[PDB]
DNA sequence: GGAACGTATATACGCATATTGACGGAG
DNA sequence: CTCCGTCAATATGCGTATATACGTTCC
């Protein structure tokens, strides 16, 4: 996907049905059926593919610090109740 | 779809490398039992010097891994388990978890497969 | 709305005169945690003998007592309990049950109120 | 069927009503019981009385 | 009002949504924000409660820390220029 | 509408009776500055004990008090502050919060109002 | 205008397009610049170029340090 | 995209050729954090001389560069920095800015990269 | 012619969210 | 006679599908 890492376009929005929309030329487009995350802060709208895969999770995990050890799971969680 | 055992999920949260290498290799959905979530949430704060780091490592997981609510189907499956294997106060938590893998017809991923050999109809992946 | 402890429910299926009168006196919905149902479900097969009669009694209880599933909302409540009161391995199960009562804004009915007075916001009814 | 939502009361022709979003909706031909205790409404598919449960239990044998 | 009340009914359609009708002795009143939570068999509905009520709920029901933090000051650094 | 000084919000988070009792008398909207939220998030983890509380207490506050984003209008208000009272490195945080109070036409609630007497047009409530 | 959303690309006849919810939308008569780096798309209302910004800063004195 | 550290922004406002020549050669979006804008706004009045010159030059910069407002998503990232790296009074401000780069998946551009190597997932450009 | 592709109008469904009018029983 | 529970209809906001065709520019 995409010959170049960077690509730029200008233009205005257009209405599609009842929402607003931006067209993406080919060298700006994500794929087909690609789930997006959008965030708007002041002047800037950022749009990028959502990461929901285990590859993504694991990659997010591995870039964080590790706790010093791994937890010994507690067992025997259930108490005796008087009566069956 | 896979359901991760709580120990597998604790190891993922705590960054054990053997678990993280193998998890990525799995296809399709990876899910957690909500019984596992409860166990995972209690561990977060057990050791105060690591709470923050575990709070955020577990939070990252729950943003990605769907958590199965414990419903009447899982309960029916839990009853099916005890009826076949016999009641065991010790094994309730693990059987509840397994009961959800069953209810969703998911494969159950665990190191401790010998603990789940009495559960009839469970699809097991022994690590 | 009222949520019966597992122990109170065990006395109700046992037709215990002391509890059964106090239950019929209660005005309001009378709810049952699915964690309690899982405990009840195991007690049916604790002994070889009169299962099926224990099963017959439990079935009429399920036909009348609606069951709260254990879901994300209750697991949020559980996490909040561990955050205020600290983690307690022995109180995990009872805290799951109370978490549901919290989630549905229901008074928790129990023979053992002292074990729950560390759960902030829990309406208690000690018997 | 395990979800949360927020909503406001509204008027539907001389009586108050509350919408049930699709994830929280019941059936269309499902009889519900509604019980208010303070400001906490509890709704569930109709089940049958508490007395009939106590009546039914004491007319069955207890174990032990 | 009475503290307890009870009714039975089925659902209807009120637009494009399901709805349930509240009789006089179950209704919350006009323009009250609600929290709805469903967990299998049971739908519990109750008023959202977000004034303060914060101070009550649960803040004063929850343990407090040993001491109040001393706010860290001087956060903005000297930057050359 | 009311915007709380970060110290008010720290004392609210940490259960100070002098501030919890005084806040309940406040009519109208009680608001937090996003900046105040940052200071609160940082505090949650400074003592590792107490971290699980504080985390829980801050969360409950953030479920109820709207947090105000710091935007172009707030920055214009800070510019106006600094033009009228001069630059001051150690007052930048407090002046960002007041700028948002100014921008939203809210009364600033503080028990250090002498730190804020140099901000023009700022409606103050001095505890 | 400080909100997050999820969405999906769609085809709007021969060109791709992305919907912008209400709280994220810009006007209808504002000119935007859209820059993709990698697979991150960054949109904002069009202003001068960076080169013209430096050209303008260059016609004024520089601060003494 | 690129978020400029305040120091880079300061050198850009001041037309430091080694910085203006590098900024022109980036081929992605160049973004200024509203925090940096608050620092620059106060810097207009740091000294008495050349305040109007610093005012003027900051104006033509803010006329061209889009500004990231500091909002809830950024505070969310800030909290996660604190959770993984530990609290630090000294690094709060730089972390709010870096938090905005995380939120918009922007590369952070700095003379001080070593100071930001404890922020997980931050991508850096060291000048 | 005709691909490819940027631009411009449609007509629709889902679903929360409004609001309003009429029939009929029980106080 | 009026409450006020049960029928109703119907509208709008808005995200989300989908279509058709009139363009250029480059084989």
């Amino acid at each position: 996907h995409h010959h170049h890492h960077h690509a730029r376009a200008t233009g205005k929005t257009f209405r599609s049905g009842n929402s607003e929309a931006v067209r993406l030329p080919r060298d700006l487009a994500f794929g087909a059926d690609v789930e997006l995350t959008l965030i708007r802060s002041g002047d800037v709208l950022t749009i990028y593919p959502s990461k929901g895969s285990i590859a993504d999770l694991v990659a997010t995990l591995n870039q964080m610090p590790r706790p010093d050890s791994v937890e010994i799971r507690d067992e025997d969680l259930f108490p005796e109740r008087p009566g069956l | 779809a896979y359901v991760l055992d709580t120990n597998v999920a604790i190891h993922l949260r705590d960054g054990d490398p053997e678990v993280t290498t193998r998890v990525t290799a799995l296809n399709g959905a990876i899910l957690l039992s909500i019984i596992s979530r409860v166990e995972l949430e209690g561990g977060v704060y057990r050791e105060a010097a690591q709470a923050g780091l575990r709070r955020s490592r577990l939070d990252v997981m729950l943003k990605v891994l769907p958590v199965l609510d414990f419903d009447g189907a899982a309960a029916d499956e839990y009853r099916r388990i005890v009826e076949s294997a016999g009641y065991s106060r010790r094994k309730v938590v693990d059987r509840m978890i397994a009961a959800q893998a069953l209810a969703h017809r998911a494969t159950f991923v665990t190191f401790n497969a010998d603990d789940f050999r009495d559960i009839p109809g469970l699809s097991l992946l022994a690590w």
